[PDB]
Parts: structure tokens; C-alpha cells; sequence
């Protein structure tokens, strides 16, 4: 499984339900066979949810993911004591569907702008696009834009304008990095 | 590094691969050098060996698709999920598909079909995801360095600890 990198908020912006959440149980589910006759299966995690920062009211009580790493299946700590901020698709009221590819940490592990940023600021953002910086020299093509420097600044996708910015629209420019 | 249940590897040397399909992105010449090269970071670190075939059945199929590609796994558009694979065994067992919906490259631009493919094609031969973000099994794409591919410690033996070198 490849993912693309995110900033945390492109996956806010990009996922369809955004939670607190810490995962209780699992499940394997029958889901079919494959046209091969491969039983598929899917992993089915009980959770509790904490918070929505963004989604439909029904409260997600499960949420799907693959068993395999390979087609991008996750694995959540069941024990019932680890927090997650959990960004994602939206099934049926009360289901939610995981990929690796999809932002997916540790509640601890986000930094104090991050877990604020969740409530408006990224939302204030999402008019903005956050462009990729693969390798420098990378240019601001659009005024609609921010560059993502992180990796070719430092080696890490969680790194400084990870952590602390949002690409926010601003009156004379149009985007730009704010750390407010 | 990380590998899949170590009992089912493949237990032949001998590999096959077949390139069903073909990005319009890049040149057919372009699309079997960049998988040609992402085979040889494995076969050149363990005695395993590749072969491509022009038809027939093969044990690694190769495939490009957009959204629902006829698994259980479709894609999402642009961005997000640039590709996946199958551990060891038969049928989908080690195919490799890769999101057309991306922009494949032979550069730093887009996404670099041949860095993908190296570490979906570690899949096919048995290694799970790594924790190091410096690994070329870790899932999350970044384009490495300038130009000069050298695959990482920490996949040369976990592919070692599964074939030997
Ligand atoms: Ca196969
Ligand atoms: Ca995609
Ligand atoms: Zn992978
Ligand atoms: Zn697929």
C-alpha cells in the first residue's frame, strides 16, 4: 500500500469524518468471496466516539478496514485506554471505512495547534490548496496555494508547517501559511 | 522491518511478471524500465530472479486501474491511495496495481512509478510495512533524494530474512 502524503489539513478538509475515538473490540465480518472463490473479509472495530470535529450526526459506533496492510488495511490499538484521531469515509449512519492512506494518529501525538485546528481553523483553510514540495526548487504556481516544505526543509510529513500552520486565505493574497 | 506470516513465501526463485496494462502517462518503454528496475532492487539483493512475459500466466500480474478496477479494493481519484499489492501465493497472490488516476513519472514530479513499484513489489515477495520513515517498505510516499536509488538497510535484511542474500 502507497499513500500519498497529507497535511493534516488537506485530510481534514479531504475526509468525509473527522473523530476522537478509542477503538474497544474487533471483529472479523464474512463480506463475499472474490471472483477467484477468496472469502472476503472485512476487520470490524467497536469503538467509542469521543468527539466529531466533522461528519453526519449519527455517531460512528463501527468503523471497516481491510485485513491486509498490503491493500491498505489499519490496525487499532483494542485496548480500550489508546485514543485516536480518526479522519475518513462515511457508509452507513453509524459505519465508517479506514485505509492507511487516511489520517490516522495517536490523539497523544498531535500537537496542541493540531488538536485546536480541529474545531475551525483547518476548516477555514480547506478553500486553500496545500501543493507537494518533492524536491527542491518547488514554486507558488497559484495564489490559491501553500507549499508543503516540510520534507525538503527537514526529513518528516509531520514536520514544522505539519504541526503548527493551516493554509489560510488572506484578504490582499490570497493563501498563505499561518501559525496565528 | 516487518514481513507477512514468514510460512507462505514463495518457494520457487524463479518469479514471473506481466504488465497487463499500461499507463498513458508514460511510454511503454518507460513503464518496463521503471519496473525492470524495481524488480532488481530484490533480485539483486537475494537470489531471487525475474522474469517478464509478453503473455500467459504469470505469478506477478501488473495492472493500472481507476477507481473500481474489479477488487474488492478500489481506488479514490487523484492523490490519496497511489497503489497496492498481494503477499505471496496464488492468483492475486504478489499482483501489484497501481492508481491511474495518478500522474506517473520517470521524475520527482507526480508520483515515481518505479519508487511505488519497488515497495508494492516487496509485497508480492512477503515484507509488511516498516515503522521507519526512511524505509522504502514504510507506506506513505516520499520522493527520495536526488537520483541515486539505494534501498535501505533495514529492507535489504528484512528480505534477506525471508530468502537469504
Ligand atoms: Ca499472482
Ligand atoms: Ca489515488
Ligand atoms: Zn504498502
Ligand atoms: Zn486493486
Amino acid at each position: 500500500c502507497s499513500c500519498s502524503p497529507v497535511h493534516p489539513q488537506q485530510a481534514f478538509c479531504n475526509a468525509d469524518i473527522v473523530i476522537r475515538a478509542k477503538a474497544v473490540n474487533k471483529k472479523e465480518v464474512d463480506s463475499g468471496n472474490d471472483i477467484y472463490g477468496n472469502p472476503i473479509k472485512r476487520i470490524q472495530y467497536e469503538i467509542k466516539q469521543i468527539k466529531m470535529f466533522k461528519g453526519p450526526d449519527q455517531d460512528i459506533e463501527f468503523i471497516y478496514t481491510a485485513p491486509a496492510a498490503a491493500v491498505c488495511g489499519v490496525s487499532l490499538d483494542i485496548g480500550g485506554k489508546k485514543e485516536y484521531l480518526i479522519a475518513g469515509k462515511a457508509e452507513g449512519n453509524g459505519n465508517m471505512h479506514i485505509t492507511l492512506c487516511d489520517f490516522i494518529v495517536p490523539w497523544d501525538t498531535l500537537s496542541a495547534t493540531q488538536k485546536k485546528s480541529l474545531n475551525h481553523r483547518y476548516q477555514m483553510g480547506c478553500e486553500c490548496k496545500i501543493t507537494r514540495c518533492p524536491m527542491i526548487p518547488c514554486y507558488i504556481s497559484s495564489p490559491d496555494e501553500c507549499l508543503w516544505m516540510d520534507w525538503v526543509t527537514e526529513k518528516n510529513i509531520n514536520g514544522h508547517q505539519a504541526k503548527f500552520f493551516a493554509c489560510i486565505k488572506r484578504s490582499d493574497g490570497s493563501c498563505a501559511w499561518y501559525r496565528g | 522491518y516487518n514481513v507477512f506470516p514468514r510460512t507462505l513465501k514463495w518457494s520457487k526463485m524463479n518469479l514471473t511478471y506481466r504488465i497487463v496494462n499500461y499507463t498513458p502517462d508514460m511510454t511503454h518503454s518507460e513503464v518496463e524500465k521503471a519496473f525492470k528496475k524495481a524488480f532488481k532492487v530484490w533480485s539483486d539483493v537475494t537470489p531471487l530472479n525475474f522474469t517478464r512475459l509478453h503473455d500467459g500466466i504469470a505469478d506477478i500480474m501488473i495492472s493500472f486501474g481507476i477507481k473500481e478496477h474489479g477488487d474488492f479494493y478500489p481506488f479514490d481519484g487523484p492523490s490519496g491511495l497511489l497503489a497496492h499489492a498481494f503477499p505471496p501465493g496464488p492468483n492475486y497472490g504478489g499482483d501489484a496495481h497501481f492508481d491511474d488516476d495518478e500522474t506517473w513519472t520517470s521524475s520527482s514530479k507526480g508520483y515515481n512509478l518505479f519508487l511505488v513499484a519497488a515497495h508494492e513489489f516487496g509485497h508480492s515477495l512477503g515484507l509488511d510495512h516498516s515503522k521507519d520513515p526512511g524505509a522504502l517498505m514504510f507506506p506513505i510516499y516520499t520522493y527520495t533524494g536526488k537520483s541515486h536509488f539505494m534501498l535501505p538497510d533495514d529492507d535489504v535484511q528484512g528480505i534477506q530474512s525471508l530468502y537469504g542474500p
